[PDB]
């Protein structure tokens, strides 16, 4: 869990 | 206040 | 209302200090956040608050309630999920 | 989300839209596998209310999404309707999820695990930008 394959950007 |  | 779905950072606020602005209306299964030029607001209801704990995204709020003008400078409050979560255990394990 | 941005898409994979048969998007759940959703208990879920996962822009035909029908509303007994406390609901899914690059699960805290005041986590959803 809790880990996305596409990568978060903030 | 009002739900969200 | 958006078409694309949108993200914000925001800090968690002790409910100590979120009594502050809420009262009595803040319950121990509940937490605070932002309070810090954005805010959740009506439609986001139920979605997650997520917290980056041992590299992972954790789910730590529900979206629940707050201002009724989602004001950015008042804090929103979250359903506090370590106070829910043996509930959902349970509710898994016998369904 | 009044003030966000928006985000990469399908990076958020368990963010989930609910909505009701005409097609209205009202609340926001999370998958925490691939048969359960877990969302507000306030928002009144039925099980003539549909699941969207691996959506972006509401408004495009060209998503891959997938439209899951709920079995079963799991109504945490502790909520209080007046106080709006213990805001919690499960639901079951009848059809379930495909995980995918866009879809897949958030990580459930244990009831120990402690979250400071001041750390900055991330909320996402389709809510109003502007009251």
């Amino acid at each position: 869990c809790g880990v996305p394959a596409i990568q978060p950007v903030l | 206040s009002w739900p969200w | 209302t958006p078409d694309r779905l949108q993200q914000a950072s925001l800090p968690l606020l002790s409910n100590t200090n979120c009594k502050k602005y809420w009262g009595t209306k803040i319950k121990d299964a509940m937490i605070c956040a932002g309070a810090s030029g954005v805010s959740s607001c009506m439609g986001d209801s139920g979605g997650p608050l997520v917290c980056k704990k041992n590299g992972a995204w954790t789910l730590v709020g529900i979206v629940s309630w707050g201002s009724s003008t989602c004001s950015t400078s008042t804090p929103g409050v979250y359903a506090r999920v370590t106070a829910l979560v043996n509930w959902v255990q349970q509710t898994l394990a016998a369904n | 989300i009044v003030n966000g941005e928006e985000a990469v898409p399908g990076s958020w994979p368990w963010q989930v839209s609910l909505q009701d048969k005409t097609g209205f998007h009202f609340c926001g759940g999370s998958l925490i596998n691939e048969n359960w959703v877990v969302t507000a208990a306030h928002c009144g879920v039925t099980t003539s209310d549909v699941v969207v996962a691996g959506e972006f822009d509401q408004g495009s035909s060209s998503e891959k999404i997938q439209k899951l029908k709920i079995a079963k509303v799991f109504k945490n007994s502790k909520y209080n309707s007046l106080t709006i406390n213990n805001d919690i609901t499960l639901l079951k899914l009848s059809t379930a999820a495909s995980f995918s690059q866009t879809v897949s699960a958030v990580c459930l805290p244990s009831a120990s695990d402690d979250f400071a005041a001041g750390t900055t986590c991330v909320t996402t959803g389709w809510g109003l930008t502007r009251y």
